């Protein structure tokens, strides 16, 4: 199935955002990427064969301190 | 005091454009204060870091929510409009 990953990230402002969400929609497999979360702070990953430590890795170095909050499967009935 | 799902404002979601469109909302507490939220599938499942603890929660055809919950936390989920 296709995976739903959600990554908490400390991200400073609305620009920070921007590249946090710049630099996952630029990773291999995504389908879409969105801000989401009550504090607008999760960053929400959907796509084939993900690699979501490859992905927390490059957040951690380029933009901010990053946790995995969610992983699940696409749902097709 | 009984967490109250009706007065919870929707949570901040995307309906990612190449998968179904999820039925249910989740709402995260700690001791009855609301942490975040979001969407989820119905008759589903999921892991998410729920607090200190990952957590395998369930999803019945009416998005009602299941799992075992670190002590102080609970998820809960309720139907979309429209599902």
């Amino acid at each position: 199935l296709k995976q739903k990953i959600v990554i908490k990230v400390a991200m400073e402002g609305n620009n920070c955002r921007s590249k946090a969400m710049a630099l996952v929609a630029s990773t291999g497999g995504v389908d879409s990427v969105a801000l989401v979360g009550d504090l607008r702070d999760k960053i929400e990953v959907v796509g084939y064969g993900i690699d979501p430590i490859k992905l927390i890795s490059a957040l951690r170095k380029k933009v901010g301190d990053a946790e995995l909050l969610q992983v699940s499967q696409a749902k097709e009935d | 005091r009984a967490i109250d799902l009706s007065r919870e404002r929707d949570p901040n979601f995307f309906d990612h454009p190449g998968i179904p469109v999820p039925e249910c909302f989740w709402f995260m507490f700690k001791n009855n204060v609301r942490q975040d939220a979001g969407t989820c599938y119905s008759s589903w499942k999921m892991d998410m870091k729920v607090g200190p603890n990952w957590v395998h929660i369930k999803s019945d055809d009416n998005c009602n929510l299941s799992g075992d919950f670190p002590p102080g936390w609970i998820v809960l989920g309720k139907k979309r409009p429209g599902f």
